[PDB]
């Protein structure tokens, strides 16, 4: 963790993080509800509460999935309009000797493409970044719920995932 | 380099992904060897096998969404890199209602012990001056390239920091102000000619405060109003940017145009009649010297003859005041930098 | 080095040999679209089978659980039936392991030669941009019609956002062949209560006409403020000096504040159908669900609810709905796609160039506007092997546009032009440098001789601002690097039309930003003296005219046209009036000019 992280959640505050946290962790809670009860309805051989059950927990579902795809894109209508107005009002006092020293052409790439990663590229991948550890923390949870099996299966696979995570890492930088 | 950061990207993907069916494979002979001996149900068998085929369609998006929020969260530390940058502190020591409202009402410019430098590392690039003008005084500067002559008039300004010495203008010490007050109430013109796009009426008046009439006169007074009625805008007439619709020596007269705007009771000046020629030169030169006859004007010479009917000339070599004389004083006088100027000219 | 070189059907000049063999057999954006997939067809069909054979081998996952929780619910002596071995679990997990190896691989398969067809797409497309870069006149940049920072801005996101577009497209290709297979696996498992589902997986077309027509005008109207907010913030960067001295930085700040609020509007807009975009592609499999189990136990006939066909469906809702996620960057890497050849096609179609004595321009006539009134009327020039040369004039009056016709890139109405066009070596009045070193700058891909280095060093005085520089010579200047005086550049730039052993010496001003001192270095140890001991043809406009004694010929211009030219006793002889001008001007009126 660097400290753009946490200037990007600085910039974002607490009220719009909050929701951004808990509608997602709510979110996918939901769907591990749905399908729970799914299997509770699979083992039938008490009739006509488990789809009305699946229906108004589906409908949970589809509000907190509205609640989500707005809190993730107002985070990043914030910050970016808050990464702007002030660059702008930081650059625009700044004094003459360090237009002198520094290359003008970093200064504008810093204005257009970084600016363009911020307010583009970044909170559609925030969103899948989000959606996809999120499902994948879900899914590694309900694995080990139905088995005690896979938790003395889940240190190979781990170790072998940070070991080839690290020494990708040091080729991928 | 595009295609080895793509096949890093995909040998990372094609063992994470051998890894994920892998999960797939041991989690699906687990859960039938605890529904073969043991009993856990029907459905519990199919949602973990069902979540062991997702957690195989999304740890690709795990690992390649977690690789982009660092690659995309560089441009975030470098953003944040660039915003801890420093800042010139515009408000002044001096209180903003002890100034009045014609603040520079004439020009008593008092150089006291000048010495300044450009950074905090480097020289004193100009020595310990020492001057006084008169507020009607149409005097002038020059000296050898180097010798700090731009440097003085950003001196005038603050750009440079005046390490020692109290620069006083009509009983006010410069460093002393609100530097919004200062260069406001303060018209430098540069040597090279910068223009924005846009349009004249834009590149004149960016604030929208004049009317046409000191406009066409400020384009009357700068050898110009001819083009600008010949060119079919009409005041609206659009300026490219860098101002290339435009020749080189018209870039400096729209600039010096643009200096002619903001009537204050000094307009010091840089070398603007460089890259111009030398008949609208010394014409423009007798219509400044017609138009701003109150007022002080203080310029930094390129060619050495309109100094000549300066009222003072201060020739800078070095960093130090060499010549401070009436220029057919420091004329008359023994062979000097001045007189040698003139010499070398013709 | 050991990344390595490049292979030879990677290469650029083999891409774009091939475009441009797809730029022949098409006697426009569509021509454009027809040449990328003439160009490339074959790579990107083997990225979509690639992806065909991919995500219908992902189609045994669903099958397996069909086959495993089915099982589990539950001569011809030590033989076994095919009944029999399909439906046991152990070998449909063994088989559900090799089917997902197998689809794991094919997808990275299809991910690489879908960025391989990228990659060699933006070196295609990158020297085509410069291809039309070099046959570009200066009339379609100086008024107007582009910026430097604009063609600069087409490669920096434009280029690749058509390859990200090239990233993109096989997942545009081969989504539509496994939604189609896959609501007939849909039916081949539970029937027609999934046919329910087929009718909000039919309802996308919405979803994908109209929230992309808003989010295309609303992108479309993005780049239109993002460029005039670019071009506004590089009009304030480079003329810092000037808004902090007039204080002008909150006036401008103020106007790129606007730009900034247009530009966040556009942004809300795009915002907001993303969000709703985003909200329709995760909102239809989660309603996709309540409807097939709504139709399972009502409307129809309860003919089967096991766990094999329930679990079986939701394990191909989930991938149903998980290739679904990525359609908003899909389209929207379809639209930038399309403002990218839209803008790319428009800046493809721009206009283009077209006696002991050197140059013998006779007649000419000479426009900056392609469609105005002509800048250079009837000019009839004579420029002598080995002479210097003078063009005089007041401000405007055709003399930087004079050498710009003489180099082709003014447009030519009329007139001929006869040279001996051979190399002429020029600095204008804005000098120019590169982002190498100072060295570098000087020589400008010549042989380095040292002699005729220092000669040049040495003639034009450059020693004590060589020797302030901190790494001497090997200093690079330029945007990066380190800045410069303005006077330095100047002399750079003049420095470098000096080792170019080039016949015909172009100079536009070199004496502007300096002193008299530097200027008599250049007239007694630069000019004047390696040039005719080359017996090179110098062409120098000035208004120092008292280096006008030093001339073998003066070109007098005034509005548009040339009044005379000649020797200086040919304009003592009969153009009288304008030596007398010259005379009182250069304040020799004691002596005379010779
Ligand atoms: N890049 C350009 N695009 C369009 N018009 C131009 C351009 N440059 C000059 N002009 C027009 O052509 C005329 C001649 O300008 P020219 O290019 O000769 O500069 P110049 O007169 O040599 O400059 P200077 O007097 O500063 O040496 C000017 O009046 C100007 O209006
Ligand atoms: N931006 C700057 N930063 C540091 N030093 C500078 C800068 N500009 C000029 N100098 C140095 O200070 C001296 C100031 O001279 P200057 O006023 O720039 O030109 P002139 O030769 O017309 O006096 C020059 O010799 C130069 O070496
Ligand atoms: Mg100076
Ligand atoms: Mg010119």
């Amino acid at each position: 963790p660097w400290r753009a992280c946490a200037k990007y959640l600085s910039s974002a505050g607490i009220l719009l993080l909050s929701l951004l946290v808990f509608s997602q962790l709510l979110k996918h809670m939901v769907l591990v509800a749905i399908d729970y009860w799914l299997a509770k309805w699979t083992d039938s051989a008490d009739q006509t509460v488990y789809a009305m059950v699946f229906t108004v927990l589906c409908s949970l579902g589809i509000v907190l999935c509205l609640v989500t795809s707005v809190t993730v894109e107002w985070t990043g209508l914030k910050v970016a309009k808050r990464l702007h107005r002030s660059l702008l009002n930081r650059i625009i006092l700044a004094p003459m000797r360090f237009f002198e020293t520094t290359p003008l052409g970093s200064i504008l790439n810093r204005f257009s493409s970084d600016c363009n990663t911020i307010d583009q590229h970044i909170p559609s991948t925030l969103e899948c970044l989000s959606r996809s550890t999120l499902l994948c923390v879900s899914a590694l949870a309900v694995i080990s719920y139905v088995t005690p099996v896979f938790l003395v299966a889940l240190l190979p696979l781990a170790i072998v995932c940070y070991f080839i995570q690290k020494y990708f890492r040091v080729a991928s930088r | 380099a595009s295609l080895f950061l793509t096949a890093a990207n995909r040998w990372l993907e094609v063992r994470m992904e051998y890894i994920g069916a892998c999960v797939v494979l041991i989690a699906a002979v687990t859960s039938i060897s605890n529904s073969l001996h043991r009993e856990l149900s029907a459905g519990l068998v199919g949602l973990g096998l069902t979540y062991a085929l997702m957690v195989s369609n999304y740890l690709n998006w795990m690992v390649r969404n977690l690789a982009d929020m660092e690659l995309q969260l560089g441009a975030v530390k470098r953003i944040h890199g660039l915003l801890k940058t420093e800042a010139e502190s515009y408000e002044g020591l001096l209180a903003p209602s002890l100034i009045p409202k014609n603040w520079p009402d004439q020009g008593k410019i008092q150089i006291q012990n000048l010495s300044v430098r450009y950074d905090s590392s480097l020289k004193p690039v100009l020595k310990h001056v020492n001057a006084l003008i008169a507020p009607g005084q149409k005097i002038g500067i020059c000296g050898r390239t180097g010798s700090g002559k731009s440097s003085f008039s950003l001196a005038f300004f603050r750009m440079v920091d005046t390490f020692e010495g109290h620069i006083i203008i009509d009983g006010i010490d410069i460093a002393k102000l609100p530097l919004h007050t200062l260069r406001s109430r303060l018209s430098i013109i540069l040597q090279d000619p910068v223009l924005f796009s846009g349009t004249i009426r834009f590149n004149l008046d960016p604030e929208r405060k004049c009317s046409d009439s000191t406009l066409w006169e400020a384009l009357e007074i700068a050898q110009l109003k001819l083009v600008v009625k010949a060119l079919p805008g009409g005041l609206d007439a659009i300026i490219t940017e860098g101002g290339e619709n435009f020749s080189q020596g018209q870039r400096q007269l729209f600039c010096l145009a643009r200096a002619f705007v903001r009537k204050t009771s000094i307009f010091i000046m840089d070398e603007a009649t460089a890259s111009i020629d030398m008949a609208t030169e010394n014409i423009l030169q007798k219509v400044v010297m017609t138009a701003f006859a109150d007022r002080t004007v203080v310029t930094i010479a390129h060619r050495v003859h309109t100094i000549l009917s300066a009222d003072l000339v201060i020739v800078l070599k070095r960093g130090a005041i060499l010549e401070f004389d009436k220029p057919e004083k420091l004329l008359s006088r023994k062979d000097s930098v001045f007189a040698s100027f003139v010499r070398a000219d013709k | 080095r050991a990344i390595g070189k490049l292979p030879i059907a990677m290469r650029a000049l083999t891409n774009y040999q091939r475009l441009c063999e797809a730029f022949d057999a098409q006697v426009g954006a569509r021509a454009i679209w027809q040449a990328l997939s003439h160009a490339f067809g074959r790579r990107l069909v083997l990225s979509s089978t690639f992806r065909i054979l991919a995500d219908l081998l992902g189609f045994a996952g669903p099958l397996c659980i069909f086959g495993i929780v089915d099982h589990l619910g539950k001569l011809g002596v030590y033989f076994v039936s095919s009944q029999e071995f399909l439906a046991n679990a152990y070998v449909l997990a063994v088989l559900l392991f090799l089917a997902l190896l197998l689809q794991r691989t094919f997808l990275q398969a299809s991910y690489y030669v879908a960025i391989e067809t990228g990659i060699n797409l933006r070196g295609a497309i990158q020297t085509k941009i410069y291809n039309k870069i070099m046959h570009l006149s200066t009339s379609n940049l100086s008024m107007g019609e582009m910026t430097a920072g604009q063609i600069c801005n087409l490669v920096a996101i434009d280029t690749n956002q058509l390859m990200w577009f090239f990233f993109l497209c096989p997942n545009l290709w081969a989504m539509p062949v496994q939604i189609i297979v896959g609501v007939i696996l849909l039916y081949y498992i539970l029937g027609v209560s999934a046919l329910i589902g087929a009718a909000v997986i039919i309802l996308l077309a919405p979803v994908q006409y109209f929230v992309a027509t808003k989010l295309s005008q609303a992108q479309r109207s993005t780049l239109e403020y993002s460029n005039e907010r670019l071009k506004q913030t590089n009009e304030m960067l480079r003329g810092i000096k000037l808004l902090k001295l007039y204080a002008w930085e909150n006036i401008f700040r103020t106007r790129v504040e606007t730009t900034r609020r247009k530009e966040m509007t556009s942004l809300r807009a795009f915002a907001i159908y993303t969000s709703i975009s985003i909200f329709m592609n995760t909102a239809i499999p989660i309603a996709a669900v309540l409807i097939t189990f709504v139709g399972h136990v009502s409307f129809f006939k309860e003919a089967d609810f096991s766990p094999s066909v329930a679990f079986a469906s939701l394990s191909l809702f989930h991938i149903l709905v998980t290739p679904l996620f990525l359609l908003s960057s899909v389209v929207r890497s379809t639209v930038k796609a399309l403002v990218s050849v839209q803008k790319l096609s428009e800046f493809l179609s721009s206009a283009e160039i077209r006696d002991n004595c050197c140059v013998q321009i006779m007649g000419g006539y000479f426009t900056w506007t392609p469609d105005g009134i002509p800048t250079l009327s009837n000019i009839t020039i004579r420029i002598p092997r080995g002479q210097l040369t003078m063009i005089v004039g007041q401000v405007g009056c055709g003399k930087s546009s004079l050498l710009l016709a003489a180099l082709g890139e003014m447009q030519k109405v009329s007139g001929a032009v006869f040279w001996s066009r051979g190399p002429v070596a020029y600095a204008s009045q804005k000098p120019w440098l590169l982002n190498a070193t100072v060295e570098e700058n000087i020589i400008f891909e010549s042989p380095f001789n040292k002699q005729r280095y220092k000669m040049v060093i040495e003639a034009c005085s450059l020693q004590p601002d060589i020797d302030i520089l901190p790494h001497g010579d090997q200093t690079q200047i330029g945007e990066r690097g380190i800045n410069l005086s303005g006077g330095q550049r100047q002399r750079i730039s003049v420095a470098r039309a000096l080792y170019q052993h080039a016949n015909v010496v172009f100079l536009d001003d070199p004496f502007s930003a300096l002193d008299i001192h530097l200027s008599d270095h250049l007239m007694q140890a630069g000019i004047l003296e390696l040039l005719r001991d080359d017996k090179r043809t110098v062409v120098l406009v000035t208004h120092k005219l008292q280096y006008l004694p030093h001339a073998d010929w003066i070109i007098a211009m005034k509005d548009g046209t040339i009044q005379r030219e000649g020797t200086l006793k040919d304009f003592q002889r009969s153009e009288c009036q304008l030596f007398e001008h010259w005379k009182t001007l250069m304040n020799r009126q004691d002596q005379e000019l010779e």
